[PDB]
RNA sequence: AUACUGCACAGCUGACGAU
DNA sequence: ATCGTCAGCTGTGCAGTA
C-alpha cells in the first residue's frame, strides 16, 4: 500500500498581519496588504452613451452596498460591504467628467455591414486605440480605462460575423500609460441578453449581482492602484527562492511554436513581484519543448532580475514546466545554474492528462488537499469538497494533477506538492478558492495569449497589468 | 482504480519474415478460429504460445520455437520493446471480448 | 508488476449496433447529472467483471 | 471578454515496422 | 508515397454557479 497525506488549507496574509484563508473575509476585515496612499481612483469609460450611463448607475448603485444571495451557505455568498466608510479597500472610486469618450452611430455602422472578418476588427481596434490615445495626450488621464462594449458591436467582432478582438486590442494598447478592463454590457445591468456563438436559441449566463462586484472591484483596484491586495503567507526558516514558469503557444497562421516565461520572486519588505519578459526567442521548430540556448537565456534573465532587486543571488531556482524535460533542456538549465553558482534546484513536470483516480464511498468527492505517492510520482487533488464552503463547488468528479521530478531535484516529493498547493490561491483576477493550476503556469499562458498578436519589431513590456 | 496483473510463464518466439501487416490481415480473414493475440514487428511473431493447435501454422510454419520465460521480457528496459509488450497485452485483452464486443475504432472503449 | 487502469465512460448507439449522428451531446448531458458515488460502484463492478 | 470549475470536439509533434 | 503501435501538446466552444 502507498503512503497518503492530507494537506491543510493554506493561509494568506492581508494587511497588519491578519492571517485568514478567505480573500473576501480577509479583505473585509483588515483590508489590502498594500494600502493606497491616495483617497480616490479615477476611472475612464469608453463607449456609446447607454453604456456610460449604465456604468455610472452601476457604480453609484454598488456604492451603497449589495446584500447576499443565499442563506444556506453564508461563507460561499458573502454580501458586499458597500463602497464607503466600510469599504474593503479603504479607498474610493470616482468617475471624473471629461475623462469619458463616445462613439457615433455612423462610425459603428461603418464597422457594421462590412465584409471580411479581418478588416472590421482592424477598424474597431484602431478607432478605440486612437480614442484612448487622444484621451491620454490631454490632461484628464484616468488610472484605469473601462471599455464597455455595446450589444451591436459584439455581433461583428465576437459573435458569428477571424482573429481575436481582445488579443489585438491588448497588443495595440500595450503602448499606453494606464491598463484597460473590458466589460460586456450585461455586468452593468440585468436587463440585456447576448446570444451565443453557434446556436442563437440560448444566451450567456452571469454569476450574480453580488458575485460580479467582488471580482470586478478587486481587479479594478489592482489595475488602477498597482498595489497587490494579498499574497501567500511565508513560513519561518525557509530558504530564499525564485519561481519560474515555462509555457508554449502557437501563432495565428502557420502552426509553429514559441516559448513564454514568468519570473515570480518575493520582496524585501511586504510585497510580491510577478512579471513577464522583454523578448521572444525565435520560432525554432513546430514541436513542443525548448532548445538549450533559450533555456540559458531564460535562466540568465531570471537571475539578473533577482540580482538587480535583492543585490544578491537566490538559494532556490524552482522551475515548473508543462512538458516533459528533455535531456538538452536539463543540460542547459544545469549548466546555467552551475555557472551562476546556486546549490539548490528543483525541476518538476506538472501533468494533467493522467487517468488514475481516487474513489471513496459517499455522495461527496475527496477533500481538497489529498496526496498519494505513486512510487516516485505524486497524485495531488487541488479541487473537491471543502469544509469552509460547506459543500463541493463543482459538477463532476474533480481532476487531479500528477507531479514528477526529473531525477535531479534536491527535494523530495510531498514537499514540492506542498509548495504547489500553497502557490494556487494567489490570483488577482478572481476571489474564489477552487483554483487548480498554480500561478507560474497561468501567468505564462496569459502572457502568451497576448504575445501571439505582437508584430515583428514592436516593443513589449514586462508589466502584468497589461496581460490580465 | 489500479489493478495488478500476473503474466504467464512461457513465451514463444518465431522467425517468420515474409508476412507484413497486410498479409496477416488477409490471413486472419480466412483463419477459421479467431484468437487475435499476435503482433507483427518484422521477422518476429512475439505471441503467447499456441503455435500449432490454434489454426495459425500458416504463419507459424512450425518455426524454431525460442522458449523464453516472460520474466526477462518485462525487465527489458527499452521503450521500443515496451511499446510492443503493451501492444501484446492490449491484443490479449481483445480476447475474452467477443462475448462483450466493443472497441469500434477510436474511443478505445469496451461497450 | 504490470498495472491496469480503468476509466468508466459511456457509448451511445441508435438501436443495436449503429452510430448516432447526435452522439456528442448525450455524453455531456449524462456526465452533468452524475454524482461522485456511481463511479466507484462502476469501478468495483468492472473489477468483478474481470475477476470472475 | 467580471469570474472559476467540469465536459466535449478538432488539430499536429516525437520514437518504432514496411508499400 | 501513408498506414498500424506508444507516450504527448495546444486551440475553441458550452453549462453551472451548491
Ligand atoms: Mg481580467
Amino acid at each position: 500500500t502507498f503512503e497518503t497525506r492530507i494537506f491543510d488549507e493554506p493561509e494568506l496574509e492581508f494587511g497588519d498581519h491578519h492571517h485568514h484563508q478567505d480573500p473576501r473575509l480577509g479583505l473585509s476585515e483588515a483590508g489590502p496588504l498594500q494600502t493606497f496612499l491616495g483617497d480616490v481612483i479615477k476611472i475612464g469609460v469608453v463607449g456609446n452613451s447607454k453604456t456610460i450611463e449604465d456604468t455610472r448607475k452601476f457604480i453609484e448603485t454598488v456604492s451603497s452596498g449589495v446584500e447576499g444571495k443565499g442563506e444556506k451557505h453564508p461563507n460561499m455568498h458573502p454580501p458586499f460591504p458597500g463602497l464607503g466608510n466600510q469599504s474593503p479597500y479603504r479607498c474610493r472610486f470616482e468617475i471624473e467628467d471629461g475623462a469619458t469618450a463616445a462613439l457615433t452611430k455612423s462610425k459603428l455602422d461603418k464597422i457594421g455591414k462590412e465584409p471580411d472578418h479581418y478588416r472590421a476588427v482592424e477598424m474597431a481596434v484602431d478607432e478605440i486605440i486612437g480614442e484612448l490615445q487622444a484621451m491620454d495626450d490631454g490632461g484628464s488621464r484616468p488610472d484605469v480605462a473601462i471599455i464597455a462594449l455595446p450589444v451591436k458591436l459584439l455581433e461583428r467582432v465576437w459573435n458569428a460575423k477571424a482573429p481575436n478582438f481582445r488579443g489585438m486590442l491588448k497588443a495595440k494598447a500595450m503602448g499606453l500609460s494606464f491598463p484597460i478592463q473590458i466589460v460586456w454590457e450585461d455586468v452593468i445591468d440585468d436587463k440585456v441578453t447576448i446570444p451565443q456563438k453557434v446556436k442563437e436559441s440560448s444566451s450567456r449566463k452571469i454569476q450574480d449581482i453580488a458575485g460580479r462586484t467582488w471580482n470586478l472591484m478587486t481587479s479594478l483596484y489592482y489595475k488602477g492602484s498597482g498595489r497587490i491586495p494579498w499574497r501567500r503567507m511565508p513560513l519561518e526558516g525557509e530558504f530564499s527562492a525564485c519561481y519560474v514558469g515555462i509555457s508554449f503557444y502557437r501563432e495565428a497562421d502557420g502552426q509553429q511554436l514559441f516559448t513564454s516565461a514568468a519570473q515570480m520572486f518575493d520582496e524585501r519588505g511586504r510585497g510580491f513581484v510577478l512579471k513577464g519578459r522583454r523578448a521572444r526567442t525565435e520560432s525554432r521548430g513546430r514541436h513542443p519543448y525548448m532548445a538549450r540556448e533559450d533555456a540559458k537565456k531564460i535562466i540568465e534573465d531570471v537571475l539578473a532580475a533577482y540580482k538587480l532587486h535583492h543585490k544578491t543571488l537566490p538559494a532556490r531556482v524552482f522551475i515548473l514546466k508543462t512538458s516533459r524535460f528533455k535531456d538538452e533542456e536539463a543540460d542547459g538549465i544545469i549548466a546555467a545554474l552551475d555557472e551562476a553558482g546556486t546549490e539548490l534546484r528543483d525541476l518538476v513536470w506538472v501533468q494533467e492528462s493522467y487517468t488514475a483516480r481516487i474513489l471513496r464511498d459517499g455522495n461527496y468527492p475527496v477533500l481538497r488537499g489529498t496526496f498519494v505517492d505513486l512510487h516516485g510520482k505524486g497524485l495531488l487533488y487541488t479541487s473537491g469538497s471543502m469544509p469552509y464552503y460547506g459543500t463541493y463547488p463543482g459538477k463532476y468528479d474533480p481532476n487531479p494533477l500528477l507531479l514528477c521530478p526529473h531525477h535531479t531535484s534536491e527535494s523530495t516529493v510531498a514537499q514540492l506538492a506542498e509548495e504547489i498547493f500553497s502557490l494556487t490561491k494567489v490570483n488577482w483576477n478572481s476571489t474564489q478558492m477552487n483554483q487548480r493550476l498554480p500561478i507560474p503556469i497561468r501567468a505564462a499562458r496569459k502572457v502568451g495569449e497576448v504575445l501571439k498578436y505582437v508584430g515583428e519589431g514592436e516593443v513589449i513590456s514586462a508589466d502584468y497589468r497589461k496581460y490580465i | 482504480n489500479m489493478l495488478p496483473l500476473t503474466l504467464p510463464n512461457e513465451m514463444y518466439i518465431a522467425s517468420t519474415t515474409y508476412e507484413p501487416r497486410k498479409a496477416i490481415a488477409v490471413i486472419l480473414n480466412g483463419d477459421g478460429p479467431k484468437r487475435f493475440d499476435w503482433v507483427i514487428n518484422g521477422g518476429t511473431f512475439w505471441s503467447f504460445h499456441d503455435p500449432r493447435t490454434s489454426a495459425c501454422s500458416e504463419i507459424v510454419d512450425i518455426d524454431q520455437v525460442e522458449a523464453i520465460n516472460t520474466k526477462e521480457l518485462a525487465l527489458h528496459d527499452d521503450i521500443d520493446e515496451q511499446n510492443r509488450f503493451s501492444h501484446l497485452l492490449r491484443q490479449t485483452l481483445r480476447y475474452q471480448t467477443d462475448s462483450d464486443l466493443g472497441w469500434d475504432k477510436d474511443h478505445k472503449a469496451l461497450y | 508488476q504490470w498495472y491496469l487502469i480503468i476509466t468508466p465512460t459511456y457509448y451511445y448507439t441508435t438501436n443495436g449496433y449503429a452510430p448516432h449522428q447526435f452522439a456528442a451531446p448525450l455524453l455531456a448531458g449524462k456526465k452533468r447529472l452524475d454524482k461522485s458515488a456511481a463511479l466507484r460502484g462502476q469501478v468495483i463492478m468492472w473489477h468483478r467483471f474481470l475477476t470472475q
